[PDB]
RNA sequence: UCCGCGAUAGCUCAGUCGGUAGAGCAAAUGACUGUUAAUCAUUGGGUCCCUGGUUCGAGUCCAGGUCGCGGAGCCA
RNA sequence: UCCGCGAUAGCUCAGUCGGUAGAGCAAAUGACUGUUAAUCAUUGGGUCCCUGGUUCGAGUCCAGGUCGCGGAGCCA
């Protein structure tokens, strides 16, 4: 058996003002207090891209050693949901900020493997629904919050490797000072595109996208318990269907929230309000000089020049 | 050859010699006098040894803890300053003529009687020496007395003790069935019964007029505290009887049982409707020890400025109920905050209150932050209605019906016990007249109990407005806990079709889910009705035990495994192969 | 509201009106008079209709078979030409004042009439209408009365009705355990108990002096005609009692039971040793109704030319026994051949015989083809020994001990029933004094029950010569069938080690198979002994039923399963995955 | 496939019966067979130890045993465990596969030309006479019953 | 993921701003004539939850794991 | 694989050397005033175990299958 998985990580960038709005980012229990007119999608209002947002974006792009496009255009992800105010999510379809990079993940089985990252573009967050009376309550305090969607190349295999990649991403982002990294407050999130296949036959089991995964332990256990499930499913034959699954740490079972009846047509197209942002090589020339020393290479620098063990070097770095 | 039991040595047997066998509880060595506490099923007794027969002394010095011994001696009346209150036989002793060690004993892991700090896992792991403790033994013996009394009553009243099979057919909807892989039918399973319901109904069809059975039941659900996977139930079903007769026999049984065993008497059992119970207690299992009662008051608080009251007061899907707690105005704000947080856990947005101190001065006689938004007249007739006087506190629950009923119902029981506002006597009751249907989250109608429950009306008044239909179902409640319950079943063709039509189920599901049952029902089923009791909880109440595991011989933990026999365990691959099944614990990278 | 039962309508109730509810057995329509045979739990009664009230008549002509009706009428003393011998209430009638059809009934698959030869698969498929038949109902009601009497006795004698858990831990050696997959512990299984043996022993360790339980037992062995997978057993275990006391209480129980139910009396139960039982009956479960007895005669035939006798006669590993059947000299050679083939089925090379007609005429007085090879003196002292006179036949079995015992024992019981020699009365007995060991195919020694049975000798006389050792085990036999049995257990360390050494099993297996048990045994176990009865067979005997299915409410077929509820059935893949298993076929490596 | 195997046994039986070499009656114990069944997952030449089931009587027994062995090996490879070489047998009563002998090592039968018996030389003349003596094959005779003489497949087959 | 508490003799449980695992109970030996949850003296016993690291030295300090109770967070 | 027997209305069971599946019981309607396992008349009902073939036509005859009981054979 060979298990080919993927990872879609949403990282909350630590910027003062929102990506297109002027409201603050970090918020407390007070609802709708961090929402101006722009976030509420009032008719006639317009968005303006944040500076440090794209700065940190191409910063992560430079840190991950990815070919950054000279131009990147924001597209619209049109879908209807109460958390989404304007009826479309300002993302990036074609020409993302950063594309095709690689990250060296250090595991415990000897070699520190290299993993691929297909892209890492700029998105925007939406509101949150809560358990209350009857009807329901939507809070747009986190709506409009800048997001960085690091999508990894499906080169990542085993679950332990996946945990290693999430930890490496977390560490790199912590070093760059882009996101807090604290998964407890809800800054760093991720999804897993796991698909298993019997070695030898180009036919394989259906793809499983597990969304909303918190801790690393949750990641490992859910990915394993999904892999074995798919293994059973292909062994028995039955019906291999593509579904949107979820994981609860209480019962360690995988439940399907939505069954994917068809490919969701979000209707992507270049946003007429936002002009293509041009990142010239001078920006990258200055920012690369601003680039901090990578931790993965820092422990190795602690191995080479300074007399030290792997353990002490890693835990010191 | 035992003469008398240790724990049955009264003062009357003085001047008689006795031979008693048992275990050595604890041994006291004073040198010139040796004391032995011998224990059996009936209790402990003291045997004394003086070295005037130093041979018995030699057979007294070697004896240690839990040794199984047989002692013959004479019962001597102990001095006034030596009498023991703790020991039921503790006003007499026995001087040991001859002793014999029937069997030796290794040191018992844990000590008997408090404050020996055994912890529950260790007590369960060595359950075979734990039941040696006289308290546990008294509980189990009490259980035996209970089943004895119930069996005697039911036998004397023409019921037939008939056994129904455990290995039956699996089916969804009700609860998770424990499955048993079939050696003879590969790919097929047996299933442990949730209740002998279907079987008892078949037994009614079979012509047996009156049936009872003390049967084992099994549920594969995640469990609650006071909940076990294997639990014993007293099943009862009768033919050609209405609800009054059934409740009569069963009530009589409970009374006779309580008088046979604990020697208490119950007068008569009040019959309370579900609607009334929900109205003044907010619970389907009222605690009639607590006199505190919920009183509805939302009708006069409709057009009022205060909005958390007026909100649900004009909303039909809810109410605003008040709860008077007497003499409790002296209650500190700390406790108030604790209670608000308590009712918080059942979904109430807030616990409103009024401290009632001086009624003749009106509004300046009611200290509370809410009193300003509510008129003096309404206030006065409210205070009049709830029965409140000087010195009392009145709480307010104002929300959706379910929420206020549960939250105020629980606040009721909680503050009921916390202020010791109950009479300490036994208080039994019957809950009758349930509704027939309820909405199922998404919509539509569904039966709470079973679609086979008899409605009080006709299939026409039923197909008219199903919401106004009451069921002929009944639960028995003691000390606010549900001892058990059942109902009279439907045997009418047009009625079964009426409830079948009203629930949205076509004949496909009628056949797939209940076909064999309906089949058995079609070949001439008599008017029958029944009820079942959770025997475990009944014994738990009758003993005064804290948990249900205390009234079960060899119970299991909350995760369905028992630590003593280490079940469930692992089985060799052979037996696994012969039963036509496979595992799936495979090695991953 | 019923007034009286149909089958309890005596002649004394004349001039009184009665209301009785029940089923319509069969209906006779003469036009001018309508006859109804109404049946309830107690039996059948006759209801008569005259058209002087044509409304009840209208509600009588439409009424069909198995209709559930309620009839109120007056009990009339029937004419001399109409009295019914067959009907227990058949000396009275009831003139129907008013009738009401409580429920209609579709035509019953099989009839409930006596001696209508519908066949067993059909009888099993509609068991809910099959048990309506008064004979089956009488059997089940009898069972209830039996368990009632037994429970009453055991309760009155200070035994404790204690329940033991069903879901336990799996283990080999004894028998295949039915397994139950655990949802909470993946890869682990529960197991249905074969007997509450271990639990009852723990209950003895727990200090409970006397225990009894009517428990459900399950064996995953293949089936036969008189064997079922789910069977009820009467478990009994006591402390501080020897074998005499236990057999005393149990025997007393059986007598009291037989007098309570069937009203017969048993005098005293003869105690027969195993060796003796094998000597003159060739069976561990003798049928004391048949007076026929096996007599050994091998001693006078130790050096004779004929070899089927002489063969086993000089070999210690076998014997030559004779069997006298009285008045059976008129028997044709055909029957003899049938019998030879019969003993043939148990491995005997031949069934030799001698017809004794005139003992006083010598050699010309014993017609047989074998008589020539055997001397006159030996012959004469043989005839002297067996108790034979004019008119009897003496058969001869000469082979290995097992073979002659089984073949002549069975030929004995067979010709016992075939010639109608037994008087058809109840014949109880106790079988005592078993051997401790037997050899186990490959070699070595093994206990035919359990290694925990107490031997009569000491661990030294035991380690001396294991073959001469007798066990303290005991079986109760009625009409040649084994009602049940148990033994007194070992609680001695050195004795347990003696039997452990002598059985060849090291401490590894001792710990792995019985370790937790030995552990519980080490912490102070009292002298205890027990026994268990197969309740099903007991009721089968007490009813006089042919099969065990006749005394079980809802039995299963010979291939494990009941055709009525279609168990075992199939379960959906969800529940199969949640219990952490997948199915398959039968073969695996 | 197993059905192919049953077909092959039936073809052997038919051809040999036509040749008049063996009686063909499996009931009398004339014609016997063994099966060397071994499965392997497509793509990997790896896994799937050989299983030799001996003593197979009827065609039905052949089919059922081969199937129940194939699925067994499939399961064994799915679980992994221990794939060992053994010579198994099949009983139609329980439809289960039993192990007669555990193969500790490759049995050395020590093959060598028998010194008492000299090699028999079969010349092409022998074959020339026997080829003329050769009877018409049933498989081609039924097809010849289809071709030249007007007949259906069924009746031609059962006639042949 | 995060906060608090906890894993140490047969049982319960303590252990500072790092130096032979103590105490009650139980067990073993001995003493004592009225205890009754006896007492007193003496003796015996254990892998401080696992791994790695720190120090002259570890129950104690660092890092990473396992398990039990409860709380927080998440559940587009 | 082979031998014998068997599959046919709700139930039981018969059916020749090939011509609409009959009979007991049960069911439905009607008759009859003493039955009591009521009777009698009439009516309704069922894939002749599956498929293919033979014939003017199939329960019947041919070939190949399914299921129940027992026997035989094989088990280097």
């Amino acid at each position: 058996w060979e298990t080919v998985i993927g990872l879609e990580i949403h990282a909350q960038l630590a910027t003062q003002s929102k990506i297109f709005s002027g409201s603050s980012t970090a918020f407390g229990a007070a609802p709708n207090t961090q929402a101006s007119l722009v976030d509420l999608a009032m008719p006639g209002t317009l968005p303006v891209l944040n500076e440090e947002a794209v700065r940190m974006a191409c910063l992560f792009g430079l840190a991950i050693d990815a070919r950054i496009d000279r131009q990147n255009v924001f597209a619209r992800k049109n879908y209807f949901y109460p958390d989404l105010p304007k009826g479309y999510q300002t993302s990036q379809m074609d020409h993302p900020i950063v594309g095709k990079g690689h990250l060296d993940i250090t595991l415990e089985d000897g070699t520190t493997k290299r993993i691929g990252i297909t892209r890492a573009h700029l998105e925007e967050d939406a509101g949150k629904s809560l358990h209350e009376d009857g009807m329901s309550g939507i809070d747009l305090n986190r709506a409009g919050t800048p997001l960085l969607e690091i999508v990894s190349e499906p080169d990542i295999r085993s679950a332990k490797e996946a945990v290693a990649y999430v930890k490496a991403i977390h560490a790199l982002v912590r070093y760059l000072g882009i996101c807090d990294g604290n998964m407890a407050e809800g800054s760093l999130r991720c999804d897993c595109n796991v698909s298993v296949r019997p070695k030898g036959q180009a036919e394989f089991g259906t793809r499983a996208e597990i969304k909303n995964v918190n801790s690393f332990r949750f990641i490992e256990k859910a990915i394993n318990h999904e892999i074995q499930r798919q293994i059973e499913l292909i062994e028995d034959g039955g019906k291999v269907v593509q579904e949107t699954r979820l994981y609860d740490p209480n019962k360690d079972e995988t439940r399907s929230m939505r069954g994917k009846e068809e490919a969701n047509d979000y209707r992507y197209f270049p946003c007429p309000d936002l002009l293509p942002v041009v990142i010239e090589p001078e920006y990258l020339a200055k920012l690369r000089e601003q680039l901090p020393e990578l931790p993965v290479q820092k422990r190795e620098r602690f191995e080479s020049q300074y007399g030290l063990s792997a353990y002490d070097a890693s835990v010191l770095s | 050859m035992r003469s008398h039991y240790c724990g049955q040595l009264n003062e009357s047997l003085d001047g008689q010699e006795v031979t008693l066998c048992g275990w050595v509880h604890r041994r006291r060595d004073h040198g010139g006098v040796i004391f032995l506490d011998v224990r059996d099923r009936e209790g402990l007794a003291q045997v004394v040894f003086d070295p005037d027969r130093a041979e018995t002394f030699a057979k007294a010095d070697r004896v240690r803890s839990e040794f199984v011994v047989k002692i013959t001696g004479k019962v001597r009346l102990r001095p006034e300053g030596a009498r023991n209150p703790n020991m039921a036989s503790g006003s007499i002793e026995v001087l040991g003529y001859e002793l014999e060690v029937l069997n030796q004993a290794e040191t018992p892991p844990f000590p008997l009687d408090e404050y020996s700090d055994v912890g529950e896992e260790t007590r369960l792991r060595y359950r075979f020496i734990d039941l040696r403790r006289p308290e546990m033994a008294a509980k189990l013996k009490l259980r035996a007395r209970i089943t004895s009394s119930i069996r005697r009553y039911l036998d004397d009243n023409g019921f037939l003790d008939v056994e129904t099979p455990i290995l039956g057919r699996p089916t969804p909807e009700g609860a998770r069935d424990y499955l048993v892989p079939s050696r003879t039918y590969p790919g097929h399973f047996f299933a442990l019964p949730q209740s002998p319901q279907l079987f008892k109904q078949l037994l009614m069809v079979a012509g047996f007029d009156r049936y009872y059975q003390i049967a084992k039941c099994f549920r594969d659900e995640d469990l609650r505290a006071d909940r076990q996977p294997e639990f014993t139930q007293i099943d009862i079903e009768t033919s050609f009887l209405d609800e009054s007769d059934i409740i009569g026999i069963t009530e009589k049984m409970v009374r006779q049982l309580f008088k046979e065993v604990l020697d208490v008497e119950f007068d008569e059992f009040p019959h309370m409707p579900f609607e009334e119970a929900m109205r003044r207690y907010g619970s389907d299992k009222p605690d009639l020890r607590i006199p505190l009662e919920l009183v509805d008051v939302a009708d006069q608080l409709k057009e009022v400025e205060f909005k958390v009251f007026s909100g649900p007061a004009n909303d039909p899907k809810g109410r605003v109920a008040a709860l008077r707690v007497p003499g409790a105005a002296s209650m500190p704000r700390s406790q108030i905050d604790d209670y608000t947080k308590f009712v918080g856990i059942y979904g109430a947005k807030g616990l409103a209150y009024i401290k009632v101190n001086e009624r003749a001065k009106g509004v300046e006689g009611l200290q509370s932050p809410i009193v300003k938004f509510i008129p003096e007249a309404n206030l006065n007739v409210i205070l009049d209605r709830v029965g409140a006087v000087d010195g009392d506190i009145v709480f307010f629950g104002a929300d959706k019906a379910k929420i206020v009923c549960d939250a105020l119902g629980a606040l009721r029981i909680k503050v009921g016990h916390d202020l010791k506002l109950l009479t300490r006597e036994w208080a039994p009751m019957w809950v009758v007249d349930f509704p027939m249907f309820e909405e199922n989250d998404d919509g539509s109608l569904s039966a709470l109990h079973h679609p086979f429950t008899s409605p009080k009306c006709t299939p026409a008044e039923l197909e008219a407005n199903p919401g106004a239909a009451l069921s002929r179902a009944y639960d028995m409640v003691l000390n606010g806990t549900e001892l058990g319950g059942g109902s009279i079943r439907i045997h009418d063709k047009s009625m079964q079709q009426a409830v079948f039509r009203v629930l949205g189920i076509d004949e496909a599901e009628q056949e797939e889910k209940f076909g064999f049952l309906l089949d058995a029902l079609k070949y001439g089923a008599p008017p029958h009705g029944g009820l079942a009791f959770g025997l475990d909880r009944l014994v738990m109440l009758m003993t005064g035990a804290s948990s249900i595991r205390e009234v079960i011989a060899f119970p299991k933990t909350q995760s369905a495994g028992d630590v003593m026999t280490q079940a469930p365990g692992s089985v060799d691959g052979k037996a696994l192969r012969e039963l036509h099944i496979r595992l799936r614990e495979q090695p991953k990278a």
